[PDB]
């Protein structure tokens, strides 16, 4: 007989995954957050939508569903459907195309002494507007925002986890060996801040989020090799209408006017790229 | 709400209601479906993709004897909202749909009526196939339609038929799709000419077939050729007789066949500028290919 | 429709619709898979993919949902919603886009004897290998392989529809017909496995012309 | 927790979410709704489709949905799933081609008084006719009208939550700037069916674009190729060149066309301003 | 979810009382509840004074209508009271309620209301008085099988004064009686405890009158 | 302008006895009207809505009944949590509010005889300048009690002030003390004094006085 | 759908689906031994390299593993040493060279 089997009788035969793990209404749930980036898959500037692949690390503490290897043959974990047990409800915010939730939902793993470990992977499309003084030779600055879609600060709140050193991840985690940048799009930071607002008594109960600031730099190789080159070299052509002779057969208007429509061509060109 | 959660009780509960079953006394008899739409408003045509995109609102009309109460026994109660998971449906589809959504967008509520009158108004943006005719483009006129049948029910259970309004106690069927002249607001290139319907019957196709029965709701839609004229015939047509100047361009000049062939190129510009913006069907040459 | 409840009621009682119907073991279902084209929507050369809409036509005998006319008020028929019954699990192997399955399950019609009709809409994009050496003034020859995912051939048997063409059915008022692409032939046939694990297949093959009237104007 | 688990295993034991929320049928449910203007996506001026990121927020009362907190150890707000409990079918009249109702049914937070506060988001698309007179100096007006698909004022009654759309939450936009927006409740009673007045709320946004995107990109281009046209006048004809000059001019502006196309709203509803502008330059060079 | 009265204890004659109601983990902007005051006094029990709804629509008691403004603050989720020439008649304890509306439909009639308070707050007592803040005056009251004996605390203002005896080491029989308002405008009562008479001669009997606002603090021995 | 009545304006009773308050509307209010119930110190809680439906977890006991000018609150059996004032509230179809003078439920219990003390003025309120003389009406049931003062057997009125207690948790009676108070000089001018009860309990009107 | 599988994920996903997310039959045999052959649309991250482009040679890679079962639970083995290509179609613009699962 598989014990994992008495186990999950024993911790969901009477359970509420609708209720909060609180002894009380007033106590607050507390969630251990991280946000481990895969891929920044795009960044589309006529959209100014940033699509990134994730994966986010959520622990708490669950009293009701509390055990001990002893009583349970030195089971360590039990993974359930994440369905099963309560879930704090993380959403990103600031997602432009209407999906809040995550793209896989795993299983949780339940420890024992009543740990929740909760890690699905996401791919998300964000809003990141796109400051175009400089393009292409500009940095943006997307936000990730986290928050609870249904629970208030009071209600649940976050914090960020730890390495096995004790410091504060708090930022955007990056497996070194596994990462693969984006062609266009090099990540030089990526800090996060647990905001609290809305804490006034008239503004009602506080609120809580998580902002992670993707502060990353475009490479302008394309742009340099394919456009700006050329296009260089082209409207310095007219400057060699100057030396050409003043009589019938010196063709400088033909050189100076044909020019411009060269550059006619590259601004049709550049209209397929520039933001909007 | 203790009135109408005992008719519900009464109605589903007590009396064993069936969704699965047609409101029949017996399997030989049909069920009448009365059909109307309302044109929302008209999306797109895409010429290259042959696609029409419209927001239509299917009234949907029927009787169901089963869903049948004395209003005085329930406290007058005339009228119920219930979800049309909850109640037998017409399962009518889009059968000229090129997408793959046959089915309706919003499933409402249905209004069932103390009489046994079943409403039912789901909204629905549909895509269907418009086989453009390219031959007057951009004068041109299309003939689009939206075909709506059963495939669940063939002729043998259901028998569609147009909604019947009344007037001065005189009744007569509606023929044509309904528009508010208020609330609608015109397409910013199609101009609706004429807008029939009519329930189609196959006398070739058997009862149990699909393909008896369908009501055909027709769109004649003619271009507004305003933007086509401003920005390419105008400019194509005026650069296309520039090329007569240069019998009148001195030989001296040495600039006559640069100006024709300039002209050449420019034609050759905007041809692919067309070419992008019909499909490439060998029905006819349209008129600006021409 | 009281004795159509009393039929089904009859009929659905210790029904398994996840089981395939063999009355013994090593009994095969014998499946007749037809095809009707009802438009040829697009053939994509950039993606390779061929885009239609058709009617699947497939027919089997499950003898579980057979019963007596007489004994049930003259019923010899029947239309039950498809995932009620055992389906044969009938997909298009060689898609592009990752869809399998059909576009609406609609109904099946039951007929007294126990057999069953099913003609569900799809709307399919299958992989078509493109020879590009004529192009424009090139014809194309895209398949719809159609088999079942999971049963083997000793389990469930294909085979083509009729009743005898061996062809793609093309309904003549109401075909929308292609604008760039004209049908040359359109045969259907039944491949056995090579040489258990070994599964049939009916692949409905379109033989198109392209019309290049549009590259002949504008090139 | 046991108190709430024990508290919503007693509301819905016998709940019904078809039944509307009152205690008699002649009673009529009150919604107040409010919207909140997240994000405005996208304008298409071709299909003439808004696009864009809200928050419904509606707040009813459920009279078979309260209780004492004393009995329930101080429990006074709990959440639960919007799939469980009747809900006001919102829709959107004037939706183009996106969702009609909502699709994300997140929790509702559900007070010991009956009082339900329910705010999904959704993406909405509406249909917005085009005024391209001015284009680009064109200023819209784009309403968003919602109502009860299927529940009429005589059993549904809904009011805005305030006179104007919250937009505390907005984010910047780069191409439009929302100079005014105001919501207005509308009923309409049809002479056929005087006893069941059809209600609605319509709010509309007053959009004034941004036009320097076009300004740099269209219309700069456009009056070098008009200015330079007239200099042609000044070459001598010995030179044998004012031929190339002007036909070369009529090139550039040949080419230009594609990014007038490709810019412009393809539309006939109106010639817009800036394609006057390119018409002019074409027929005088 | 709550909600929370505010506003001064005390208002001179002829100012103006004014008072704020405040909404706990909710929004004033509901079209299904009015917003009102009732105060509670014991000569004149319950009664209602103002309400108001989420558009500014006010009604009035017809009694205090000229002197009462009811007025919103919808950013704050608030909503206030004001009495103006506010006399001794309106010392009171005030609560804010949320009017609960319902609606019916009528055939051919259209809408009609039905109401009921079902929210109230926890009740602001306001006292109207021109006095001072003044301390106690304590005189004992000496007795005469079973006597009695207590304390007179006279000329005070405002309330509570707490009274113990013994320095709470006699409870039994001990019983204080309500503060009277005086037509000076200051407070009076007394605490008497019954004991044997046998007891008189030989038994310390003392009072512990403690005054907050004045900080005043008597201990005075009851004895013959 | 529709005026409220209640009665009894005080209701005596014990536990597990059927109670009746009744509610009397000037004009005809059809079914408009609420009926609250306000424990000592607390807010109202609104028990019947529409005179005669229960608020969700109201205890089934309380019921209600009316349909016109007259109406009633009734308690089928009482409970010792049921002790409170409870008010009628009429509404209409504008929020226009009026409520009921209120209607107090005590526990009932045996019928008392007060013990009657006369206190005079102390000597330190006396070299203040007033007089305060105070008589104690201790442990007596019900709360009818009349009390008057007479000076060398002459009555007085109009300045004498009546202070009393709630009901004692345990023996659940009541305790009253009446003070006159006077200048000094009318207290040097009349000799005797006395106060006076009069209570249901009392066979004849019960007398205590002094000289000084 | 019934029974417990594997939840196997590609970990290099870029916009796909990370799990199987087409619910095929499994075949069981009586001696509990399941297959089960599901398909899917995997698309992978790659680190493409552009240098030689067209005469370009590119390696690319399909991470797979179980998301919530680690190797005390669960063991995952290749079936071969390479993946199956003997049902691979013909690419028009690609030849694959080398395969091979580690
Ligand atoms: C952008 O486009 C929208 C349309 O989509 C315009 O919206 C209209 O705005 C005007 C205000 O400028 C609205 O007019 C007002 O309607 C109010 C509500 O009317 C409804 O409800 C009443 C009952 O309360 C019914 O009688 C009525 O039939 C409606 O059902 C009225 O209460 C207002 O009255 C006030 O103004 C009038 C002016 O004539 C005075 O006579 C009145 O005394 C009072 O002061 C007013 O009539 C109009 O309803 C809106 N229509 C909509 C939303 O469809 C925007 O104005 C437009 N913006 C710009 C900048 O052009
Ligand atoms: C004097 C100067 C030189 C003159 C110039 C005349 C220029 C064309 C004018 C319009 C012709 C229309 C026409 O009937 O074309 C036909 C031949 O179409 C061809 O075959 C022409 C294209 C040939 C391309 C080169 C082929 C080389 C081999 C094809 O017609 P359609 O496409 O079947 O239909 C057209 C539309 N309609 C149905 C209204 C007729
Ligand atoms: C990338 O974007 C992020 C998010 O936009 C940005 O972080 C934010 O920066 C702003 C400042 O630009 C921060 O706002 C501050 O908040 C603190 C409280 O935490 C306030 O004290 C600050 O007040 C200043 O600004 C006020 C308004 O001008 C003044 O009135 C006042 O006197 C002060 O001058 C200010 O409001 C915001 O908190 C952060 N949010 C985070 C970190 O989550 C980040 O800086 C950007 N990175 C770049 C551009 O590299
Ligand atoms: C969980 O339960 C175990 C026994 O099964 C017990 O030893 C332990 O203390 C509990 N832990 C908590 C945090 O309650
Ligand atoms: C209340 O009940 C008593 C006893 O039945 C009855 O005498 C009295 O008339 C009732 N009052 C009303 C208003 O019905």
């Amino acid at each position: 007989k598989n014990e994992e089997l008495r186990l999950y009788h024993h911790l969901f035969n009477n359970y509420d995954p609708g209720s909060r793990p609180v002894r009380e209404p007033e106590d607050t749930v507390t969630i251990s957050l991280k946000v481990t980036l895969t891929n920044l898959i795009s960044l589309n500037e006529k959209e100014e939508t940033l699509t990134t692949s994730v994966w986010i690390g959520i622990d708490w503490q669950d009293y009701r569903l509390n055990y001990s290897k002893d009583d349970f043959g030195g089971i360590e974990t039990l993974r359930v459907p994440s369905e099963l047990v309560w879930l704090p409800e993380i959403v990103l915010e600031n997602n432009i195309d209407g999906q809040f939730g995550v793209a896989y939902d795993a299983n949780v793993l339940v420890y024992e002494g009543g740990s929740v470990t909760w890690l699905p992977p996401a791919i998300y499309r964000s809003v990141c507007a796109v400051e175009v003084t400089y393009f292409p030779f500009d940095w943006q600055n997307c936000s990730l925002i986290f928050r609870s879609q249904t629970y208030n600060a009071e209600e649940v709140e976050f914090t960020f986890a730890v390495d096995n050193d004790g410091k504060t991840i708090n930022k955007i985690d990056i497996d070194t060996e596994a990462y693969t940048e984006n062609g266009e799009w090099a990540i030089d930071f990526c800090p996060g801040v647990i905001r609290r607002h809305h804490g006034g008594a008239t503004d009602g109960p506080g609120e809580t989020d998580v902002i992670y600031s993707l502060i990353i730099r475009r490479k302008p190789l394309f742009y340099v090799i394919n456009i700006i080159v050329p296009c260089v070299l082209i409207s310095g052509l007219v400057l060699l209408a100057y030396f050409l002779p003043a009589q019938a057969g010196g063709q400088k208007c033909t050189v100076s006017i044909n020019v411009l429509l060269a550059q006619t061509v590259f601004l049709f060109l550049i209209a397929q790229k520039i933001p909007e | 709400l203790n009135e109408e959660e005992r008719l519900i009780r009464h109605l589903f509960q007590e009396k064993g209601y069936n969704k699965e079953l047609r409101p029949v006394a017996h399997k030989e008899e049909s069920v009448d479906v009365a059909l109307a739409l309302t044109l929302s408003n008209l999306i797109s045509l895409k010429e290259v993709e042959e696609t029409l995109t419209t927001n239509v609102w299917i009234e949907h009309g029927w009787t169901d004897n089963r869903l049948k109460w004395n209003a005085e026994e329930f406290g007058n109660i005339s009228v119920l909202r219930l979800p049309p998971d909850m109640v037998w449906l017409p399962e009518i589809v889009l059968e000229n749909n090129n997408d793959g959504s046959f089915q309706i967008s919003y499933s409402c509520n249905v209004l069932v009526y103390h009489y046994g009158f079943v409403y039912w108004l789901p909204p629905a943006i549909f895509r269907s196939s418009c086989p453009i005719s390219v031959t007057y483009f951009p004068f041109d006129w299309q003939n689009c339609s939206l075909k709506f049948s059963s495939l669940k029910y063939t002729a043998k259970e259901i028998t569609l038929s147009l909604k019947q309004d009344a007037k001065e106690n005189r009744t007569y069927p509606v023929e044509w799709i309904i528009i508010d002249p208020e609330g609608f607001t015109e397409n910013g290139e199609w101009e609706i000419v004429h807008r029939p319907a009519r329930v189609n019957v196959d006398p070739r196709a058997p009862l149990d077939s699909p393909s008896r029965q369908d009501i055909t709701f027709y769109l004649i839609i003619r271009r507004k050729p305003l933007f086509y004229i401003i920005n390419i015939l105008v400019p194509c047509v005026l650069i296309s007789f520039m090329v007569n100047l240069v019998f009148y361009l001195p030989a001296d000049s040495g600039e006559k066949t640069s100006v024709a062939i300039s002209v050449l190129l420019a034609q050759s510009v905007f041809l692919l500028l067309i070419s992008k913006r019909l499909p490439a069907t060998s029905m006819a040459i349209p008129l600006i290919g021409k | 429709s009281e004795a159509e409840g009393r039929l089904r009621e009859k009929l659905f009682s210790g029904y398994d619709s996840s089981v395939r119907p063999a009355r013994e073991v090593g009994d095969r279902v014998r499946v007749s898979v037809g095809l009707i084209l009802a438009q040829l929507i697009s053939l994509n050369e950039k993606d390779e993919e061929m885009s239609t809409k058709v009617y699947l036509d497939l027919e089997w005998t499950d003898y579980r949902l057979s019963w007596d006319p007489a004994e049930h008020d003259g019923i010899d028929s029947l239309r039950i919603t498809a995932e009620s019954v055992w389906l044969p699990d009938v997909v298009l192997l060689n898609n592009n886009d990752g869809n399998f399955d059909v576009a609406l399950d609609i109904s099946v019609v039951v007929s007294s004897d126990g057999s069953v009709r099913w003609q569900p809409p799809g709307i399919y994009r299958s992989s078509c290998s493109i020879q590009v050496t004529y192009f424009p003034f090139d014809w194309q020859n895209c398949t719809m392989v159609f088999s079942s995912y999971s049963y083997d051939s000793s389990e469930v048997s294909l085979q083509t529809g009729l009743g005898g063409h061996q062809e793609i059915h093309i309904h003549e008022g109401t075909f929308i017909e292609n604008g760039q692409w004209e049908i040359i032939h359109k045969p259907s046939r039944l491949i056995q496995p090579p040489g258990e694990g070994q599964r049939q297949e009916v692949i409905f093959y379109l033989i198109i012309r392209r019309k290049p009237l549009f590259y002949l104007v504008n090139v | 927790s046991e108190h709430e688990t024990r508290l919503v295993a007693k509301l819905f034991k016998d709940y019904s979410s078809v039944v509307r929320p009152v205690e008699d049928h002649r009673q009529v449910v009150e919604v107040t709704v409010g919207l909140q203007l997240i994000q405005l996506i996208n304008v298409d001026e071709v299909n003439q489709i808004v696009t864009t990121n809200v928050r419904l927020k509606q707040q009813w009362v459920d009279y078979n949905l309260k209780w004492n907190p004393d009995d329930y150890g101080g429990v006074k707000k709990i959440h639960i799933p919007s799939e469980k409990i009747w809900r006001p079918d919102l829709v959107l009249y004037n939706n183009a081609d996106g969702d009609f109702a909502i699709v994300k049914f997140t929790k509702v937070l559900l007070q010991y008084t009956g009082h339900i506060t329910w705010t999904p988001p959704a993406i909405f698309k509406s249909y917005c006719e085009i005024i391209v007179t001015h284009f680009p100096f064109d200023e819209q007006n784009c309403s968003m009208k919602l109502g009860t698909w299927t529940y009429d004022g005589s059993v549904v009654a809904i009011n805005p939550e305030s006179d104007q759309p919250d937009l505390s939450n907005f984010m910047e936009s780069g191409e439009w700037v929302i100079k005014e927006s105001r919501g207005w409740k509308h009923s309409v009673t049809y002479s056929c069916c005087p006893d069941t007045p059809y209600l609605d709320i319509t709010y509309h946004f007053v959009m004034q674009r941004l036009p320097l995107y076009f300004i740099v990109n269209v219309i700069i281009p456009c009056l070098l190729f008009s200015f330079l046209t007239g200099l042609v006048f000044y070459l001598p004809t010995d030179s044998g060149e004012k031929m190339t000059l002007s036909i070369s001019v009529l090139l550039s502006l040949t080419v230009f066309l594609l990014v007038i196309v490709e810019l412009i709203p393809s539309t006939s509803s109106a010639v817009p301003l800036i394609g006057k502008y390119m018409l002019f330059t074409m027929v005088f060079v | 979810v709550q909600l929370q009265e505010s506003g001064p204890g005390l208002v001179k004659p002829s100012e103006t009382l004014s008072l704020t109601c405040t909404l706990s983990d909710g929004s004033i902007s509901v079209s299904t509840y009015y917003w009102g005051w009732v105060r509670q006094s014991p000569e004149k029990g319950l009664e209602w004074i103002a309400s108001i709804y989420y558009t500014g629509d006010s009604y009035y008691n017809p009694s205090l209508k000229s002197r009462v403004t009811i007025s919103l603050d919808k950013s704050k989720n608030q909503f206030s009271l004001r009495l103006r020439s506010v006399t001794a008649a309106d010392t009171a304890v005030y609560f804010c309620a949320r009017d609960h509306r319902r609606s019916f439909w009528g055939s051919g009639s259209g809408y009609n209301y039905r109401y009921y308070f079902d929210m109230w707050g926890q009740g602001t007592l306001v006292t109207v008085s021109s006095a001072s803040t003044k301390g106690p005056s304590v005189f004992p009251l000496a007795p005469s099988g079973t006597a009695a004996l207590g304390c007179l605390v006279k000329d005070y203002f405002p309330e509570p004064v707490t009274v113990s005896w013994n320095s709470g080491a006699l409870t039994s029989g001990v019983h204080t009686f309500p503060a009277v308002l005086q037509s000076s405008g200051l407070y009076s009562l007394s605490s008497v405890v019954t004991v044997p008479s046998s007891s008189l001669g030989t038994q310390t009997y003392i009072c512990n009158v403690n005054h907050k606002p004045s900080n005043t603090k008597v201990d005075k021995k009851v004895e013959p | 302008d529709i005026q409220m009545t209640q009665s009894p304006s005080l209701l005596p009773a014990s536990v597990g006895e059927r109670v009746t308050i009744t509610c009397q509307a000037s004009q005809d209010i059809n079914n408009y009207l609420n009926w609250y119930q306000q424990k000592p110190g607390k807010a109202p809680k609104l028990l019947i809505y529409d005179a005669s439906k229960l608020e969700t977890g109201v205890p089934s006991r309380f019921s209600g009944s009316g349909s016109g000018t007259d109406f009633n609150l009734t308690i089928s059996s009482l409970q010792p949590e049921d002790f409170a004032t409870y008010y009628c509230h009429q509404y209409g179809n504008l929020p226009v509010h009026t409520f009921g003078q209120g209607t107090k439920v005590e526990i009932k219990r045996t019928v008392a005889a007060p013990s009657v003390f006369i206190f005079p003025p102390s000597d330190e309120q006396l070299k203040s300048g007033t007089a305060s003389v105070v008589c104690l009406l201790n442990n007596f049931y019900p709360r009818e009690a009349k009390v008057q003062w007479k000076v060398d057997n002459a009555l007085q009125s109009g300045n004498s002030q009546e202070s009393v207690t709630e009901q004692d948790s345990k023996d659940s009676t009541y305790s009253l003390s009446s003070t006159l108070t006077l200048s000094k000089a009318d207290y040097e001018k009349h000799k005797v004094y006395a106060c006076e009860v009069t209570h249901q309990g009392l066979s004849s009107p019960v007398t205590k006085s002094f000289n000084r």
